[PDB]
């Protein structure tokens, strides 16, 4: 994460690293919305041009780590049963770029904790302005031991359009500070599938609002990380669960 | 069913260093 600070412990008890099996290396990142269920960005496992197609048996996933240490006591391990992505993904603007990975349960605790998902929470919470958090072991430049947050605020649709010349569809939104906004950050490279949460104001709970996707280089000028509108994807993952 | 409520925090009456941030973007 560029310009982002030290995540404090147990600062986001849903937190997941993927991993490959072998050769064992971390892919993405992810949160834990359950005990049996993981929710990442749908490019960690499925992207053609890249001959990227992960399964449930090559990949591993990893919970509770505040530190890439072996956090003793603390983390935890576990296999994937199944692999979700969404049947419309198009990896060929990234639109509904999405997926769920099912795991035997997870012993929750103070570490280890499940991340809310959005109810009809994402009318108030989703406008421009409002801010969020974002959080990766992901690349701290664009060319860390600890995990990294950055609390970045929601730009508005138009904004996020004149910004790129990809086509922006209604199952994202972008975010970041603009270039006269003063302060920096943004998600960049490894921080593919971080969650992008938001504290509610009304029952004290923390939202999941979307997942990073993509964006043109890292914490550019004129550019905005793009994430996936997780509210409007509810409905399929509310079907696989 | 309790989701969101960091142990560590919310369920500590704590609050995180940057948490006020976010809360004061809502307005
Ligand atoms: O997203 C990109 C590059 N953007 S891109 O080339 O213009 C292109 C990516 C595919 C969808 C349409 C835009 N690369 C990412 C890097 C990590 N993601 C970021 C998130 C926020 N801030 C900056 C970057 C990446 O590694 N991917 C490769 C596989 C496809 C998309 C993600």
């Amino acid at each position: 994460i560029v310009e982002g600070s030290d995540a404090e412990i147990g600062m986001s008890p849903w937190q997941v690293m993927l991993f490959r099996k072998s050769p064992q290396e971390l892919l993405c990142g992810a949160s834990l919305i359950s005990d049996r269920w993981v929710l990442t960005a749908a490019h960690c496992l499925l992207y053609p041009p890249w001959d990227k197609n992960f399964t449930e048996n090559d990949l591993l996933v990893r919970i509770g780590k505040h530190s890439r240490r072996y956090e003793r006591n603390i983390e935890k391990i576990s296999m994937l049963e199944k692999i979700y992505i969404h049947p419309r993904y198009n990896w060929r603007n990234l639109d509904r770029d999405i997926a769920l990975m099912k795991l035997k349960p997870v012993a929750f605790s103070d570490y280890i904790h499940p991340v809310c998902l959005p109810d009809r929470t994402a009318a108030s919470l989703l406008q421009a302005g409002y801010k969020g958090r974002v959080t990766g072991w992901g690349n701290l430049k664009e060319t860390p031991s600890v995990l990294q947050v950055v609390n970045l605020p929601i730009v508005e649709r138009p904004v996020c359009k004149d910004s790129t010349r990809i086509r922006i569809t209604d199952n994202m939104f972008c975010a970041g500070y603009k270039p006269d906004e003063g302060k920096r950050g943004d998600a960049c490279e490894g921080d593919s599938g971080g969650p992008f949460v938001m504290k509610s104001p009304f029952n004290n709970r923390w939202y999941q609002m979307g997942i990073v996707s993509w964006g043109e280089g890292c914490d550019r000028d004129g550019k905005y990380g793009f994430y996936t509108h997780v509210f409007r994807l509810k409905k399929w993952i509310q079907k696989v669960i | 069913a309790d989701c969101g409520l960091r142990p560590l925090f919310e369920k500590k009456s704590l609050e995180d260093k940057t948490e006020r941030e976010l809360l004061e973007s809502y307005i």
